[PDB]
């Protein structure tokens, strides 16, 4: 005996196993009624009082699997399956089950056969007790685990967000087999199937607050080791390299509920999962990182709730110091390239944007005395499209007051540390053209193009 | 239905806990700072 | 006050740039007041000189 | 002041304690162990590398 607890110390497994323990079935009328064989009854009806009165052990447990197979009743399979799981977790009784089970690999899978069908009780009961098994060092098996994740009666399951005990089960036995590295490569494939359940289980408890204790997703016990079993599962599949990149690119939208989530959290283990699942994509071990980091910090701005989430510290100062490092390789990541070829490249390509380095006086400082090529063109350029987006591409609109809020903020700065930009702006004509944004709409642009038009008016006149 | 935490000495317990609960406080368990995770 | 828990963080990040424009738009309207004020008591100066 | 209303919540917090230290040791055990993983993958790695 010896086997793993995995599905013995939640409340949703005892839950889910007490409605299956607390009815009987009758073998007896089964047998009789030319469905089961007498043998198979008698054993399984012996088996109930011999797993605690009773508690060469597995030669029992032969016409069980013979007796499930041949039968179709969901009822006898399940409480033949409840009976069976609970005595091979168990490590008084019923040990020698798990040897004849680990050492005959045909009554794994037949035993494996008789799950995925029926009822999604007895599908869990037999997935969970095959995943028992298979998550052991007695045997492994890559295909039962891709064919079963093939099938829609296990994901089914866990696809539902109606029942918490049977998707958080399902949950668990998907991160008990994810936590293998065998494991992982065929659970990647079929990952977008249980990556929207485990998104919207953690959002739908972000969305609600955890102060008051409710049946729903909440700070007592099962909405922990859900939303625990929810990040554990995406934390194990971050450890790849390969994985990790892909999940960011793919789930980066679902992926900054993470960082709210441990804010809203009590809890050490959303917020450590929360921040060990960026920082094992934040790695520098994954191909691609630094379109991860700066997609995620430009895009998603992960730098400003990251730095505020530095700030607050609580138990697990593993994962503290896993997000202190994760904050500094980001922001690092970032910081280290240069300002004067992403202004360059950020004015080519005509799309400006507000950034954490793009409000900076540092990088319109050393990007001053670069910029200066032929009569400053690179200031004329930049007032150039700015006042070019003015002229082609009307205002009032949504797309033009994001380049012309990034380019009358991003003017402010390089008319107040060069006095120089008064003669380009006045022969370019942004002069003429900044006047007229403060009259209109878009308040946080016109207030932009207030601080440049007041930059403007600070230097020429005294 | 909300979470509420108090802090006092030691010497007056039954009295804060009895004037607390008198006011609608229910489910009153005298603990310390050490004794949790 | 309400009865529902509250971040700090919310409310510093949500404060921040409140404070700075707050700051910024005191600075650009205290400027833009003295340099009217200078201008317009230059005006009249400047008429009568000329 | 009743007397099962502590002894109701010291079973609460005591079953909360116990999941979230089991949880913590859990996550603590996978992290070790993915970070001996790959610190074995590296040298590995390198040793491969030279000796190929």
């Amino acid at each position: 005996m010896g086997a793993t607890k995995i599905l013995m110390d939640s409340t949703h497994f005892n839950e889910i196993r007490s409605i299956i323990r607390s009815r009987s079935v009758a073998w007896d009328a089964l047998a009789r009624s030319e469905e089961l064989s007498e043998i198979d009854a008698s054993t399984a009806k012996a088996l109930e009082s011999i797993l605690v009165k009773k508690n060469v052990n597995g030669k029992t447990l032969i016409p069980l699997i013979h007796l499930l197979s041949t039968s179709d009743n969901e009822d006898c399979k399940k409480s033949v399956q409840n009976l069976i799981a609970e005595l091979l977790s168990s490590d008084k009784y019923g040990d020698d089950t798990v040897k004849f089970f680990q050492e005959d690999p045909k009554q794994l899978e037949q035993l494996f056969d008789v799950s995925l069908k029926g009822d999604f009780q007895t599908v869990l009961i037999s997935g969970f007790n095959v995943v028992s098994l298979l998550v052991q060092n007695g045997l492994h098996n890559v295909k039962l685990v891709e064919k079963l994740l093939k099938n829609n009666n296990l994901i089914n399951i866990l696809q539902n967000i109606e029942q918490m005990d049977t998707c958080y089960v399902c949950i668990r036995l998907l991160q008990e087999l994810a936590v293998i590295p065998e494991y992982r490569d065929v659970i990647w494939l079929h990952e977008k199937k249980f990556m929207p359940t485990l998104f919207k289980i953690l959002q739908r408890a972000t969305d609600s607050q955890l102060a008051t204790r409710i049946v729903a997703t909440n700070s007592n016990h099962l909405g922990i080791q859900l939303q625990y079993h929810s990040l554990l599962l995406i934390w194990l599949l971050t450890f790849n390299p390969v994985f990790a990149n892909e999940l960011v690119q793919k789930y980066l939208s679902d992926f900054l509920d993470l960082l709210k989530l441990v804010k809203i959290t009590i809890k050490e283990k959303v917020s450590r999962l929360c921040i060990s699942i960026i920082l094992q994509c934040c790695s520098t071990r994954v191909k691609q990182h630094k379109k991860v980091i700066k997609q995620l910090l430009l895009l998603g701005n992960a730098l400003p709730t990251v730095q505020s989430l530095s700030e607050r510290k609580y138990s697990d100062e593993e994962l503290r110091q896993d997000i202190s490092n994760l904050k500094e390789i980001l922001e690092n990541e970032y910081q280290e390239l240069t300002s004067f070829d992403e202004y360059v490249a950020e004015l080519d390509s005509k799309l400006l944007c507000w950034s954490p380095p793009h409000v900076d006086n540092g990088f319109w400082s050393d990007n001053i005395d670069e910029f200066k090529k032929d009569n400053y063109k690179i200031f004329r350029q930049l007032i150039e499209l700015l006042q070019a987006k003015v002229r082609n591409g009307d205002v009032n609109a949504k797309q033009e007051k994001i380049i012309i809020q990034v380019a009358l903020n991003d003017i402010t700065h390089v008319v107040e540390l060069l006095p120089e930009s008064i003669d380009v702006l006045d022969k370019t004509g942004g002069k003429a053209d900044i006047m007229e944004l403060l009259n209109h709409s878009d308040s946080r642009v016109k207030y932009e193009a207030l601080k440049a038009t007041q930059a403007i008016i600070g230097y020429t006149f005294k | 239905m909300a979470l509420v935490q108090f802090y006092i000495p030691q010497e007056i317990s039954r009295d804060s806990a009895y004037t607390l609960g008198q006011l609608g406080l229910v489910q009153f368990r005298d603990l310390n700072s050490k004794v949790r995770a | 006050v309400p009865p529902s828990g509250s971040v700090i963080d919310d409310y510093v990040r949500n404060a921040s740039y409140l404070e700075e424009r707050l700051i910024q738009m005191e600075d650009a309207t205290d400027q833009i007041e003295v340099q009217k004020n200078d201008l317009e008591q230059y005006r009249f100066i400047l008429q009568s000189g000329d | 002041l009743t007397p099962n209303q502590v002894n109701d919540e010291l079973n609460k917090m005591q079953a909360f304690i116990r999941k979230e230290a089991e949880e913590k040791a859990k996550e603590i055990q996978l992290k070790a162990d993915q970070e001996y993983e790959i610190e074995k993958t590296n040298i590995v790695r390198n040793e491969t590398n030279n000796i190929d």
